[PDB]
């Protein structure tokens, strides 16, 4: 189990390496055997979509004391948590764990 | 049926099928004999008087009536948490009132 947390897989999802092909600018009229180091500058754009279906294990604890949950505090503040600032920068205030429910040993 | 045979088992679970929440409940009841099996009438004239606003005239029937129109009769506070936290409304759909296991003393 990777010590930073997560899932340990012998065959994780593969890398997706993307490269935009070189297109040489204008090679000489006379032959030359070198690597043709003069390429025209360019880049790319698009979209990338990652649909990754999870499987859940619902909880059925017979606990009577109300569970402890994760909530966002109701109190007036300059910015909503997990919402963009006046300039447009998306700010995440705190790390969110995944251990909130309680299950007896 | 018969003295030595329980006439019904104690159901108290609270199933959560999904879009249906069957909330059984069971408590032990003790019922005395009210009013010595009579129908004495009640008025503020008998209860020592009252203001003009509080005058009333009614009968004190000797019957006891089972009342369960309070939400905490059925919903354990954990169920009430699971029903307010993530739900946009609810309404009763059916009822089932088993009165079993009488013993007169």
């Amino acid at each position: 189990s990777p010590l930073m947390g997560g899932f340990g897989m012998k065959h994780p999802p593969p890398q997706i390496l993307i490269k935009n092909t070189p297109v040489p600018a204008d090679p000489p009229t006379a032959f030359n055997k070198d690597k043709l180091n003069s390429f025209i500058t360019q880049y790319s754009t698009g979209q990338v979509s990652v649909e990754i279906e999870w499987e859940l294990q619902k909880e059925n604890s017979k606990r009577w004391n109300p569970e402890i949950q994760y909530t966002s505090n109701y109190y007036k503040s300059n910015n909503v948590e997990f919402a963009v600032n006046t300039e447009g920068v998306y700010s995440e205030p705190r790390p969110i764990g995944t251990r909130y429910l309680t299950r007896n040993l | 049926d018969g003295v030595g045979s329980s006439s019904g088992n104690w159901h108290c679970d609270s199933q959560w099928l999904g879009d249906r929440v069957i909330t059984t409940s069971t408590r032990t009841w003790a019922l005395p004999t009210y009013n010595n099996h009579l129908y004495k009438q009640i008025s503020n004239s008998t209860s020592g008087g009252s203001s003009n606003d509080n005058a009333y005239f009614g009968y004190s029937t000797p019957w006891g009536y089972f009342d369960f129109n309070r939400f905490h009769c059925h919903f354990s506070p954990r169920d009430w948490q699971r029903l307010i936290n993530n739900n946009w409304g609810f309404r009763p759909k059916r009822l089932n009132f088993k009165l079993f296991n009488i013993q007169v003393k």
